[PDB]
DNA sequence: TCCGATCGGTACCGGACATGTAAAGAGCAGACCACCGACAAGT
DNA sequence: ACTTGTCGGTGGTCTGCTCTAACGTCACGGCCAACCGATCGGA
C-alpha cells in the first residue's frame, strides 16, 4: 500500500477487470466528431 | 487467447495460452475489433470488399 | 478545532460541508438461527459484535456439537 | 449547405438491440436540444422526461 | 572480538608468506587455516548474536516511507560496520558503538531510499531541521508560525525557507480513485 | 572572427536579454565564442570581455538564473544603461565649443572626446 | 428543476487526448468525447456495418497519423 | 462421500479531482564556477 | 601593441563518504462482516 492505505497498481490489475486494459480500452473507445443533448418531440418530422 | 483472455478470467487464460504456446489466428468479431481490422461479417467480407 | 456555526454547517477552507449522520449496527449481541437444506435441521448462533475488539462466535452444527471460534479462526 | 444529404447516427444508452443506434437526415433548428421523432421512441426506448 | 582479530592476522600473514615468502611448515598452514575460520566463525557468531538489537532500534522508524523489513536489513549493514570497528580493549559494552552505527545507517538508508525524487542528506536534514524549529515556534506562540520567524529562528534568509518546503512535496499518484465508485482515476 | 564583432554581439545579447543568461549559453549562443580549442580559454576570453566590458562602464550585472535556479548567470540593466532625456540646446552648443581647445593630455582629450560623442547621440 | 439545456449540451470535432493511450478526454468540461461502449460494438457488429465501426475505433480514437491525415483530408 | 478455502463474477450514460510527518551533527574532500596573475607566441 | 591560449591560484557552494564509545537486544494498527457457483486440496 501506498499512501493512505491505497494498495499499489501492478501490471496485472492494469489488464484485468472492467476498468482494465482489454474491456475499458480495446473493446470500447472515445472517438471524435460527437455530442450529445438533451431529446424533445418533433412531431412535423418525417421518419428519415 | 485474445477473445478468451477479453472476456473473463484474463490471468488463467494468459498463463494457459503461455504455457501451451497458442498462436491466434485473427478471424473473429472481437479479434479484428481489437485490433483494428474490418470484421469478417456484413460489408467486411471478401465477397463485397 | 473548527466550530460548527448556528445553521449546523462547518466553514471548512472557505465552504461550507455537512457531516451526514451514519446509520451503525450498534455492539452487542446477537442471536441468529437458520435451517439447512442438507439435513433440514435448525442451527443457531450468537455472535459478540464489540467496537474495535475481537470477535466471539459460538454456533450449533449438525453434529449437536457447540463450537466456539475466537477471533475468525 | 454542408449537413444537407448528411447522415447521423443517433443513439441512446443502453443499447439493448441494434435499432439503439439509427441513422438520420438532420435539420438546424434553433434550440439547444435534439428533436426526435415521435415513432421512433418505442425502438430507442426513450421518453421526453 | 580477540578471535576476530587473531584471524584477521593470521590471514595476512599467510597471504604475505604465500607470495615472496617461504615453504610453511605443515603444522602452521594447518593451525593459520584453523585460527582464519576460527576468526570467521566467531565474526559470524557475534553478528548472528547481535541480530536482535537491530530489530529494537529500527522499530521507532516505522511508517516513515520505508518498510519494517528494508530498516531491518539497513540496520543489518550498519551491525557489519560496527563490528569492523569494534574495539574491546576500552572495555565498553557492544550494545553502545552498535547502536551508534545501527541509528547512523537506519537513518542515512531512510534519507536516501524513502523519496520518489531523491533528496540530497544534506538537505533532508535542513528539512528535518525547518520543520522541528516549525512545530517549536508553533508551541510557543500558540499561532502557526510564518516564515518571518522561520526565517530568524533558522538563520537563513526568508526566501530559502520558500524554497525548501517546495523541495518538500511528494508526487501523488495517478491511479487514485476519484470518485465514490472505482470507476475513475486520477 | 573579429573581437569588436565579439563584443557588440554580447552587448547586444545580453541587452535583449530577460533573465540572467549563463556562460555556458553565452558560448553556444553568442558568435565568435565557439571557435576556442578548449573550454579554459573560452573562459580566460570571457573573464577578460567581462573585465573590459564592466572597466568600460556598461553595466554587466552577475546574479542568480531565478529563485528556484541555482544557475548563475549575466545581464545587463537596460534602465541602468543611460540616461535618455536631455536639457536645452543652447546652452549644449557652447559646451560644446568649449569642450576641449589646448589640452595635450591624452586621457583628457579621450574622455572629452567621449563626452562629446555621446551628446551627439543623445541631441547634439 | 436544475436541469437545464445550457448545461447539457456539448459537441466536439477535435480537443484534447490522453498521455498512455492516445484516446480522447471525457466529459464537457474538458471538451471531451463521446464514449462507443461494448453494446455500441455489438450494435454496429448486428447492423453489418463494418467501415463504420472500423473508423471509429481507428481513425477517431487512436489512429495518431490516421486522425491528422483524415482532418486534412 | 464430506470438508472448508481460495477465486471468479455482479448493465449503461452523465459527473467528480490532489494526505497531514521527521530524535541530529560534524570534519574532510572533489567538482564546477567567478574572479584574477604570467607569458611567450602569434597578430 | 594587442590578442590569445596554456598555466597557476583564491574563494565559494553543492554533493557524497566517514565517524560518534554508560547501557540499551525477538514489529504492529486494524478489519473481516455480500452472496452466488465452481474446484482443488483434505479427512
Amino acid at each position: 500500500t501506498g499512501p493512505g492505505n491505497r494498495p499499489l497498481k501492478s501490471l496485472s490489475d492494469l489488464l484485468k477487470g472492467k476498468q482494465g486494459r482489454f474491456r475499458q480500452n480495446l473493446l470500447g473507445k472515445r472517438v471524435d466528431y460527437s455530442g450529445r443533448s438533451v431529446i424533445v418531440v418533433g412531431p412535423q418530422l418525417k421518419l428519415h | 487467447w485474445l477473445s478468451a483472455a477479453s472476456f473473463q478470467e484474463t490471468t488463467r487464460v494468459l498463463t494457459d495460452a503461455a504455457i501451451n504456446c497458442r498462436s491466434d489466428k485473427l478471424n473473429g468479431l472481437k479479434e479484428n475489433v481489437i485490433i483494428g481490422k474490418l470484421i469478417p461479417a456484413g460489408t467486411g467480407i471478401s465477397r463485397y470488399r | 478545532f473548527p466550530m460548527m456555526t448556528e445553521k449546523g454547517t462547518f466553514i471548512i477552507n472557505g465552504t461550507e460541508r455537512v457531516v451526514v449522520s451514519q446509520l451503525v449496527r450498534s455492539p452487542g449481541v446477537y442471536f441468529d438461527e437458520t435451517i439447512d437444506k442438507s439435513t433440514e435441521k435448525t442451527l443457531h448462533s450468537v455472535k459478540v459484535i464489540p467496537g474495535r475488539g475481537a470477535w466471539l462466535e459460538f454456533d450449533v452444527d449438525k453434529r449437536d456439537t457447540v463450537g466456539v471460534r475466537i477471533d475468525r479462526k | 449547405e454542408v449537413i444537407a444529404e448528411h447522415p447521423v447516427l443517433l443513439n441512446r444508452a443502453p443499447t439493448l438491440h441494434r435499432l439503439g443506434i439509427q441513422a438520420f437526415e438532420p435539420q438546424l433548428v434553433e434550440g439547444k436540444a435534439i428533436q426526435l421523432h415521435p415513432l421512433v421512441c418505442e425502438a430507442f426506448n426513450a421518453d421526453f422526461d | 572480538a580477540k578471535r576476530i582479530e587473531a584471524g584477521l592476522y593470521a590471514t595476512q600473514k599467510l597471504a604475505e608468506l604465500a607470495e615472496k615468502g617461504e615453504k610453511l611448515p605443515v603444522q602452521q598452514r594447518r593451525d593459520m587455516q584453523w585460527i582464519c575460520r576460527d576468526g570467521d566463525r566467531a565474526k559470524n557468531h557475534l553478528l548472528e548474536a547481535n541480530l536482535r538489537l537491530v530489530v529494537s532500534l529500527a522499530k521507532r522508524y516505522t511508517g516513515r516511507g520505508m518498510a519494517f523489513l528494508d530498516l531491518i536489513q539497513e540496520g543489518n549493514l550498519g551491525l557489519i560496520r560496527a563490528v569492523e570497528k569494534f574495539d574491546y580493549t576500552k572495555g565498553y559494552k557492544f550494545s553502545t558503538y552498535a547502536t551508534w552505527w545501527i541509528r547512523q545507517a537506519i537513518t542515512r538508508a531512510m534519507a536516501d531510499q524513502a523519496r520518489t525524487i531523491r533528496i540530497p542528506v544534506h538537505m533532508v536534514e535542513v528539512i528535518n531541521k525547518l520543520g522541528r524549529i516549525q512545530r517549536e515556534l508553533l508551541q510557543d506562540l500558540g499561532r502557526e508560525p510564518t516564515p518571518e520567524e522561520l526565517a530568524k529562528e533558522m538563520d537563513i534568509t526568508p526566501e530559502k525557507v520558500l524554497e525548501i518546503q517546495q523541495y518538500a512535496r511528494e508526487p501523488i499518484s495517478l491511479d487514485q480513485t476519484i470518485g465514490d465508485e472505482g470507476d475513475s482515476q486520477l | 572572427v573579429s573581437k569588436v564583432e565579439r563584443l557588440m554581439n554580447l552587448v547586444i545579447a545580453l541587452l535583449s536579454t530577460r533573465t540572467y543568461l549563463p556562460a555556458e549559453k553565452i558560448r553556444t549562443t553568442v558568435a565568435g565564442y565557439a571557435d576556442s580549442p578548449s573550454d579554459e580559454a573560452f573562459s580566460r576570453m570571457f573573464e577578460r570581455d567581462k573585465n573590459e566590458l564592466r572597466d568600460l562602464g556598461i553595466p554587466l550585472e552577475t546574479g542568480r538564473v531565478s529563485k528556484w535556479d541555482s544557475t548563475e548567470g549575466y545581464r545587463i540593466n537596460r534602465d541602468s544603461y543611460a540616461l535618455p532625456p536631455i536639457g536645452l540646446t543652447a546652452d549644449e552648443a557652447a559646451a560644446v565649443a568649449v569642450a576641449t581647445q589646448l589640452w595635450q593630455s591624452p586621457e583628457l582629450v579621450t574622455a572629452t572626446q567621449n563626452a562629446v560623442l555621446k551628446l551627439r547621440a543623445a541631441g547634439v | 428543476l436544475h436541469h437545464l439545456v445550457d448545461d447539457k449540451i456539448h459537441a466536439r470535432s477535435t480537443g484534447p487526448y490522453s498521455m498512455i493511450t492516445q484516446q480522447p478526454l471525457g466529459g464537457k468540461a474538458q471538451f471531451g468525447g463521446q464514449r462507443f461502449g461494448e453494446m455500441e460494438c455489438w450494435a454496429m457488429q448486428a447492423y453489418g456495418a463494418a467501415y463504420t465501426l472500423q473508423e471509429l475505433l481507428t481513425i477517431k480514437s487512436d489512429d495518431t497519423v490516421g486522425r491528422v491525415k483524415v482532418y486534412e483530408a
